[PDB]
RNA sequence: GGCUCUGUGGCGCAAUGGAUAGCGCAUUGGACUUCUAAUUCAAAGGUUGUGGGUUCGAAUCCCACCAGAGUCGCCA
């Protein structure tokens, strides 16, 4: 998969 | 509005997220198949055409799965790196012929060699049994692998007792920690102060889980645990489903860079459908392979699909169609 | 991720050069103390891996795999 949401965000 | 690294554009669109703390099968299979889409630990429910980037979710069956030439090239990379050991370090870069014999003589002869002799194979006294040929094999047999006359390695699948009290839970904690961390700020640099105790139990220790109730006389494991790979001097855990006896769904897990050129991320989803395969076949009707997310503005999309065929559908559909009729329309 | 070069059967692959093809060590035939100069040569094998293709034949050309080595790459 390819999305960059999924590398920079503040939650987990 | 979170960041489209992809063409530039304004784009307004949210998948508000939602969750509820009541974990039913068909709860939670209802809440990612109706129609859905979600990127974190949450449920959110999508709304979503405003965008420069198609998505689409895919879902395939093992009953067409074959090996091909680069998944055997994958796999003979692992089995000779495991096996004959690797310590490398990369760096930054007399008689004669005439006409009409040329085509008939030769011709004839290679029919007369060709048809005078014997040479025949003849045998006549559920089917994955099979071994009658001088043919290759599948992938079954290659998934345990054989040892010389040494011991020094180490190969295994243990089942976890999913219980938050053991030493290597403990460890494991620390090691994807980092490791995922490390691949954070390798891929795109992201704040890690955030690591707490509830930031990293939210990450990893929380997940969507129930026990599973048999009513039957079993002699066998229910799965729900984690998948180990083997090492130096450090153990690598990555691994994630929970299977009450309707479920097949994979979340992805996240790697070390050096897992760019020496790992088998990609087959390790097949090592997981093979693993689902064998424990099904003993007695049991499944056939379910779930997991789909692309954002597809390139050749890969195919290459992804390649496990197809596989049966399709929208949610307005009541008829299986197989992905070929659909192949077409969305995917040129 | 595709493709580059190699294609007898245990080993070696010698045959090949624009009108191009098979062999050296165990081995069935001479003899008993002694034997890989106790010789030496005469011997068991065959769609040079298949389902097929094109210049006349391909060995030399090609789709898919079976056997092997490989730069640069990737969304894991
Ligand atoms: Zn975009």
């Amino acid at each position: 998969d390819d999305i960059a949401a999924l590398v920079v965000d503040n939650g987990s | 509005f979170y960041r489209c690294g992809y063409c530039k554009n304004e784009s307004g669109s949210r998948s508000n997220g939602m969750w509820a703390h009541s974990m039913t099968v068909q709860d939670y299979q209802d809440l990612i198949d109706r129609g859905w889409r979600r990127s974190g630990k949450y449920v959110y429910k999508p709304v979503m055409n405003q965008t420069c980037c198609p998505q689409y979710t895919i879902r395939c069956r093992p009953l067409q799965f074959q090996p091909s030439k680069s998944h055997k090239k994958v796999l003979k990379k692992m089995l000779k790196f495991l096996a004959k050991g690797e310590v490398p370090k990369g760096s930054c870069e007399p008689p004669c012929r005439k006409a009409k014999e040329i085509r008939k003589e030769r011709k004839r002869l290679k029919l007369m060699q060709q048809n005078p002799a014997g040479e025949l194979e003849g045998f006549q006294a559920l089917f994955p049994p099979k071994a009658k040929s001088n043919q290759p094999k599948s992938l079954e047999d290659l998934i345990f692998e054989s040892l010389p006359e040494n011991a020094s390695h180490k190969l295994e699948v243990r089942l976890v007792p999913v219980s938050f009290e053991d030493p290597e839970f403990k460890s494991s904690f620390s090691q994807s920690f980092s490791l995922y961390v490390k691949y954070q700020v390798a891929i795109h640099q992201d704040p890690p102060d955030e690591c707490g105790k509830t930031e990293f139990t939210r990450f990893l220790c929380s997940s969507p889980l129930e026990a599973e109730t048999p009513p039957n006389g079993p002699d066998c494991g229910y799965g729900s645990f984690h998948q180990q790979y083997w090492l130096d001097g450090k153990i690598i855990a990555v691994g994630v489903i929970d299977i009450l006896p309707n479920c097949v769904s994979s979340v992805y897990l996240y790697y070390d860079p050096d897992y760019s050129f020496l790992s088998l991320g990609v087959y390790s989803a097949l090592r997981e459908i093979a693993f689902t395969r064998q424990l099904h076949e003993k007695t049991s009707q499944l056939s379910y392979y779930y997991m789909g997310f692309y954002i597809h503005s390139c050749p890969k999309m195919k290459y992804k699909g390649q496990y197809r065929p596989s049966d399709l559908l929208c949610p307005e559909t009541y008829v299986w169609v197989p992905i070929e009729q659909c192949l077409p329309s969305l995917e040129n």
